RNA sequence: ACUGGCGAGAGACCGAUAGCGAACAAGUACCGCGAGGGAAAGAUGAAAAGGACUUUGAAAAGAGAGUCAAAGAGUGCUUGAAAUUGUCGGGAGGGAAGCGGAUGGGGGCCGGCGAUGCGCCCCGGUCGGUGUGGAACGGCGAGCCGGUCCGCCGAUCG
RNA sequence: CCCGUCUUGAAACACGGACCAAGGAGUCUGACAUGUGUGCGAGUCAACGGGCGAGUAAACCCGUAAGGCGUAAGGAAGCUG
RNA sequence: GAUGAGUAGGAGGGCGCGGCGGUCGCUGCAAAACCUUGGGCGCGAGCCUGGGCGGAGCGGCCGUCGGUGCAGAUCUUGGUG
RNA sequence: AACGACUCUCGGCAACGGAUAUCUCGGCUCUCGCAUCGAUGAAGAACGUAGCGAAAUGCGAUACUUGGUGUGAAUUGCAG
């Protein structure tokens, strides 16, 4: 520790690496939320697609 | 106010006003940059 | 280029695919073109060759010979042709393998099966291609 | 040998180029090389240097605080190194002619609403050759948060740089060393 | 950017610029925060005063919701007026425009700067400073109270 | 680029204009240049800096 | 062995540029397709290009089969520039053709 | 271009793909410019075909030792295919060196290529005749 | 072609700076490496050791880059680029590619003689 | 949610000391009483056309020949670097050698290693030439100011 | 005088190095800070998500009292500003 | 016009390796790699070229990126005195 | 102090060795779809099985396969 620097207070000190989430799926989300939605609408048509 | 011939095509208003995007600034330093980063996407 | 999500452009997988293929797939893989002859009287462009067929070789030293197909060697890729071989070191004849593309059927050796072959490739032909 | 410090060079480093590469500053630059050259007008030479600098060392200037200092001077042209930002506590806008390098859309639009003119520099040289009748004036250099940390520690006595803390509250650097009940105040 | 980082052009040089005597060693002064008061002491008092010890009182499950009190100063309430109002308030000086700042998200009314001169205004609000008000009133306005 | 003309008309409303903003970008103006004649000739060989 | 700083896969790979300095970026490049030395700077051939911008009669987006599309190619003049793209075809120097590239 | 000649240079100068650098960015560097209307092939703003509405073009045309002197029109800066007013001459080289004085510098188009242009001329000129006949002397003495 | 230099070429260092051991050491190679070393007897620069390159050494301006023959060397790899060199017939001589094709470097050597442009390497790869 | 299973697509990833330990009869051979440990190892040619036959030798094999575009691709065979070794040729050497600098001797290499043109005369040959007509255009801003190409006269030189 | 290295001091009777090939060491990520480039500017940020779209992991569009940081500070706090 | 030492250390301008987005090219009339008592350029990192071998790929330039540069570590694996 | 041997050195060729270059039915990483072991005897282990086979792959005394269906003339190193 040197300098004048804030206090660091990473919270680092577990096996976080084991817990990273990365979001490469994202896009792919997007796509299967989409996908469950247009499905959802044809099930209940005529009825709107906001639900109740 | 300047205006833009309309080609036509064989078997086929002439001009169009030319639109503002046209002047607008050429900035060979930004789109650089954020052609480079973007094509990381 | 390709839409169809279940077709791969990975050239990877297409050589594999190729060269792992098996006997029955190989026989469509190893094709020939009809003769200009044939394709304005069955109005087809290709077909497996066949043991019995009749081919003349296009591409090659052995360009412009003509005979009678004698082994489809699937597992090799190749075809052996009548008279076409050459003589080894001690004299004795080997044919020589003959890529199916590389040659054309000027005679097919007709059956109940490949006749009927031929007029689905034909009828394909008559309507997706003339009548659209 | 020769008793000199560092063969008798320089030491010191100043800007000779503006470290951007935008093509229209570098436009400018050359405009302004030549003027400062052909003319010896001390006020040139003074736009050209300021054309060469930094972003933090051409901060941005107030409408409000460039209408004070244009009071009582309508006839003489603004002219700022920087960009010219608007002011929602100015509500009184007279007309006023003002050469800058970049307007904000509501200073624009303020201006020339007032009857005023948004000038850039290379209109200014066909007005102000030699800057005959301008008002050269700077926006506030000092006035940002890193300039707030900088001087003597905060520690030490007679000190009110401020310190580098990740929050703000009275579990954050309040303790021992800032009041009398805790150690010290410093 | 691996190209435009230093380590390159210290290619060859031993030391990576670390140097030869001190060199460059895994902890040699502690990790993270070590040694605040014994080997960093200085460090500390000169640049964190006050990091060391306990100050006022603890408050168990406090929620932030109950404190919020968004704050507009005197000079600014005129800008929240739409520009067409604007123009409204100098058109007739019998009426007065009521700014509502709560509409605008802000709960009480400080008195930094001025008002537009010769422009009373009505101000609506949950809590106003004595100097926003007396400012509001010297300019010929009035004060509302809501919640 | 080739423009349809349809496409070509469209580009005021797309993006707008240095007067008035854009129809389906919200809020958005042409960014200005800091030189408004980039032609340096025209400038350095004008009456008023040669006098 | 292991390598030296193994890759791990949450590399910062993407970047979010702010969108009114993508738009800025756009802008310059739509008023640069406009200025035929740019354009012939960057490589393309319009020398028998009638006009930049270039713009061609609506009907052009009914065309439905690629013979016709080339034929309006012609006549606008921008063939000679496909043409250019069609002859420059060519396999990929370097590890990259075997990877799908 | 259509916008002004010096904003141009600005961006060309770095990166177009008329420049022909080799050698590196040390000492060894050397620079050169293939556009068709640069007299000198040399890659500054003076001699730049991408960066002046007003430039000269001089190349040999189709046969018979025909040069093609073409000038950029001002007004047509945006229409590629009638930027060029070509001019085939085949005449005598003085005729031509005539010509091209009367199209460089005595109408005030660029006065400050005409030595270029006449020196465009006259190595043009020269490579057409010696593809006529070919080499007979080997230009080394002096 | 003459070439338009007239200024005598003055070298003032024809031999090569060769690496320090790269005699005694197969592994070591002749490129030119900086001593780093506390004790290099060659970095601390004592009489009678390899001699290190430095700014110094630099050859006249107007003669730098300058061929035996009086002219720079330009590399072509086409008879399109030898067109390049026509306007600077008397400054640059053009060299082939070392990897065109001897059909192409045909074009190049009878295009060359039109122009009057020199060529380095003319006779490559025509036997 | 999903580093297992089954199926599928993709990549600014690795390219046989890399990438999974494993591109191959790899969790194999092998080691350990045992729990366990755990490798090395890819590429003839387009096609075996994988070298008949003669002669020497106990044999391996050599010599000649043959196949092939190529055996200077001959079954661990594409390309074939360095350490290191043999041979032929040049040279040096009284208890190291090498190295920096300066010449010399002997080698090797280099015709852009070094030119042969230019000016003025006539002999011939060849090719074009003020003033009016057309063709397609241009510079300066309606109007002035031009060149290029074709044709016709005059001029009679270049 | 043998290089590399620690050293006040190395040709050292200080240590490593028989030779060659190939492999072989300040990196990625989170937080913060100064500096610089760029955009906008009392604002700024399309970030979760939605609308879509190169038949599409990109690009493009969306902030309606969303949220972050900034726009006001002082006090342990009640509070005042 | 003046001036030139430099370990630890800092910085600038450059050289080289492999991809990616572009652009300009080369190649069975012989690419890469490798070999050479061929020649030349740069203070230098390096670069260009003759000849040979080899038999199918490769390079320049702008931008951008990285598992990007070795004489040493009783360094690793392989090979050899 | 010739010649020759030896040692060292430079070059040509020949050895030694497997670097480099160009390759790749492999690896690695991301994303997507699916939900299906077993007392009705699973996973695993052992032994056997082909005209000529040791391994790998396959199979179970019906043992590198039976049967049905599809495809429509091979398998292949040799033999038959
Ligand atoms: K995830
Ligand atoms: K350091
Ligand atoms: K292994
Ligand atoms: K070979
Ligand atoms: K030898
Ligand atoms: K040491
Ligand atoms: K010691
Ligand atoms: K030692
Ligand atoms: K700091
Ligand atoms: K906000
Ligand atoms: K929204
Ligand atoms: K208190
Ligand atoms: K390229
Ligand atoms: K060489
Ligand atoms: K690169
Ligand atoms: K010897
Ligand atoms: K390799
Ligand atoms: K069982
Ligand atoms: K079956
Ligand atoms: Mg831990
Ligand atoms: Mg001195
Ligand atoms: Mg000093
Ligand atoms: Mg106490
Ligand atoms: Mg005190
Ligand atoms: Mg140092
Ligand atoms: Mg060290
Ligand atoms: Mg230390
Ligand atoms: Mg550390
Ligand atoms: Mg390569
Ligand atoms: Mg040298
Ligand atoms: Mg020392
Ligand atoms: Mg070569
Ligand atoms: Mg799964
Ligand atoms: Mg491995
Ligand atoms: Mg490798
Ligand atoms: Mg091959
Ligand atoms: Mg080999
Ligand atoms: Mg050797
Ligand atoms: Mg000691
Ligand atoms: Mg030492
Ligand atoms: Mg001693
Ligand atoms: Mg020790
Ligand atoms: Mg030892
Ligand atoms: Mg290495
Ligand atoms: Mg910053
Ligand atoms: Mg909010
Ligand atoms: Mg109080
Ligand atoms: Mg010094
Ligand atoms: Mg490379
Ligand atoms: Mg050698
Ligand atoms: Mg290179
Ligand atoms: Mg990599
Ligand atoms: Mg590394
Ligand atoms: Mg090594
Ligand atoms: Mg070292
Ligand atoms: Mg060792
Ligand atoms: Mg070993
Ligand atoms: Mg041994
Ligand atoms: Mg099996």
């Amino acid at each position: 520790m040197k300098h004048n620097n804030v206090i660091p207070n990473g919270h680092f000190k577990k096996h976080w690496q084991n817990y990273v989430r990365t979001w490469f799926n994202q896009p792919a989300r997007k796509t299967r939320r989409r996908a469950a939605r247009q499905k959802k609408a044809a099930t209940i048509f005529p009825r709107p697609t906001a639900g109740s | 106010i300047p205006t833009t011939t309309v080609q036509s095509l064989e078997n086929d208003s002439a001009a169009v006003p030319l639109p503002a995007v046209m002047k607008a600034p050429i900035r060979p330093d930004v789109v650089t940059y954020v052609h480079s980063n973007i094509s990381k996407n | 280029m390709k839409y169809n999500p279940r077709v791969s452009s990975s050239r990877r997988k297409s050589r594999k695919a190729h060269f792992t293929a098996p006997s029955s797939v190989r026989r469509v893989l190893m094709s020939a073109p009809l003769s200009s002859e044939l394709r304005a009287k069955y109005n087809v462009r290709s077909m497996p060759v066949r043991k019995d067929d009749e081919v003349q070789v296009v591409r090659g030293t052995y360009k412009g010979r003509e005979g009678k197909v004698v082994q489809v060697y699937r597992k090799k890729w190749v075809i052996h042709i009548e008279r076409i071989t050459r003589e080894k070191v001690n004299g004795s004849t080997v044919n020589v393998g003959i890529n199916p593309s590389k040659v054309v059927v000027s005679k097919l050796r007709l059956d109940k099966d490949r006749r009927s072959l031929l007029d689905r490739k034909a009828k394909g032909r008559a309507a997706a291609d003339k009548d659209k | 040998g020769i008793d000199l410090v560092a063969g008798g060079k320089s030491k010191k480093t100043k800007r000779t180029a503006p470290k951007s590469d935008d093509v229209y500053l570098k436009l400018l630059v050359k405009l302004y090389r030549f003027l400062a050259r052909r003319t010896g007008s001390k006020f040139n030479a003074v736009i050209l240097k300021r054309l060469f600098m930094s972003k933090i060392n051409k901060p941005p200037l107030s409408l409000s605080r460039l209408i004070t200092y244009a009071t009582g001077k309508g006839d003489n042209i603004v002219v700022l190194v920087g960009t010219v930002t608007d002011d929602v506590r100015a509500y009184e806008v007279p007309k006023i002619k003002v050469c800058a390098l970049k307007f904000t859309e509501t200073a624009r639009a303020r201006i020339e609403k007032a009857g005023g003119e948004c000038l850039t520099f290379d209109q200014l040289a066909l007005r102000a050759p030699l800057g005959q009748n301008t008002l050269l004036l700077r926006g506030p250099k000092n006035s940002r948060e890193a300039v707030k940390h900088f001087g003597p520690a905060p520690g030490v006595p007679h000190s009110h740089t401020k310190p580098y803390v990740r929050a703000k509250g009275r579990k954050f650097e309040r303790a021992r060393g800032k009041r009398n009940s805790r150690g010290y105040k410093a | 950017t691996t190209r435009f980082k230093k380590n390159r052009k210290k290619r060859g040089h031993v030391s990576a610029g670390h140097g030869r005597i001190g060199k460059h060693r895994k902890h040699p002064g502690g990790r993270g925060n070590a040694g605040g008061m014994h080997h960093h002491r200085i460090l500390f008092d000169k640049y964190h005063p006050g990091y060391f010890g306990k100050v006022g009182m603890r408050y168990f499950h406090k929620l932030r919701n109950k404190f919020y009190c968004p704050t507009v100063n005197i000079d600014t309430l005129w800008s929240l007026v739409p520009q067409e109002v604007k123009d409204k308030a100098a058109a007739n000086k019998g009426t007065a425009p009521l700014i509502d700042v709560t509409q605008f998200g802000y709960f009480k009314v400080l008195g930094k700067g001025v008002l537009p001169t010769g422009q009373p205004v009505v101000v609506k609000a949950k809590l106003i400073s004595k100097n926003a008000e007396k400012k509001i009133k010297e300019n010929g306005g009035a004060v509302v109270l809501t919640a | 680029i080739i423009w349809t003309k349809c496409a070509y008309e469209k580009l005021d409303a797309i993006y707008g204009t240095f007067d008035k903003p854009s129809q389906e970008k919200k809020g958005y103006l042409l960014p200005r240049p800091k030189m408004v004649n980039a032609d340096l000739a025209r400038i350095i060989n004008s009456d008023e800096v040669q006098s | 062995g292991r390598m030296f700083a193994p890759t791990q896969t949450w590399r910062r790979w993407h970047r979010k540029i702010p969108v009114n300095q993508k738009r800025y970026a756009v802008a310059s490049a739509i008023a640069a397709s406009s200025v035929p030395s740019l354009v012939l700077a960057r490589g393309h051939r319009i020398e028998s290009v009638p006009e930049l911008p270039l713009v061609v009669s609506d009907s052009v987006e009914g065309i439905e089969k690629t013979s016709n599309a080339i034929k309006a190619l012609k006549q606008i003049g921008a063939y000679p520039d496909a043409e250019k793209a069609k002859d420059s075809h060519a396999i990929r120097p370097g590890k990259g053709k075997m990877r799908n590239r | 271009t259509t916008v002004p000649g010096q904003l141009v240079w600005e961006i060309v100068k770095k990166n177009n793909s008329f420049l022909v650098k080799e050698f590196g960015n040390g000492t060894a560097g050397v620079v050169f410019s293939k556009e068709p209307n640069n007299l000198y092939n040399l890659h500054s703003y003076k001699h730049s075909g991408l960066a002046n509405k007003k430039t000269v073009t001089i190349q040999p045309d189709g046969k018979d030792k025909s040069v093609l002197l073409a000038t950029s029109k001002t007004k047509k800066q945006n229409k590629p295919s009638r930027l060029l007013n070509k001019s085939v001459m085949k005449k005598e080289f003085s005729r031509m060196a005539k010509a091209v004085t009367n199209q460089v510098g005595d109408n005030y188009y660029r006065p400050d290529l005409k030595k270029a242009a006449l020196a465009r001329l006259s190595a043009v000129h020269r490579s057409l005749k010696v593809t006529k006949s070919g080499a007979k002397k080997r230009n080394r003495q002096a | 072609a003459v070439p338009l230099l007239n200024k005598k070429v003055v070298k003032k260092r024809v031999k090569r700076f060769i690496r320090p051991q790269s005699d005694r050491r197969i592994t070591v190679k002749e490129s030119w490496r900086r001593p780093k070393g506390i004790d290099s007897r060659v970095r601390r620069k004592f009489k009678g050791c390899v001699l290190m390159p430095n700014i110094g050494y630099g050859s006249d301006k107007k003669t730098r880059h300058y061929l035996p023959n009086g002219f720079k060397k330009f590399v072509v790899h086409n008879a399109s680029e030898l067109e390049i060199l026509m306007m600077h017939n008397r400054t640059y001589c053009a060299e082939i590619a070392h990897n065109v094709s001897t059909r192409k470097r045909k074009e190049i050597v009878e295009r060359a003689a039109q122009l009057d442009v020199v060529i380095t390497n003319k006779l490559a790869r025509l036997h």
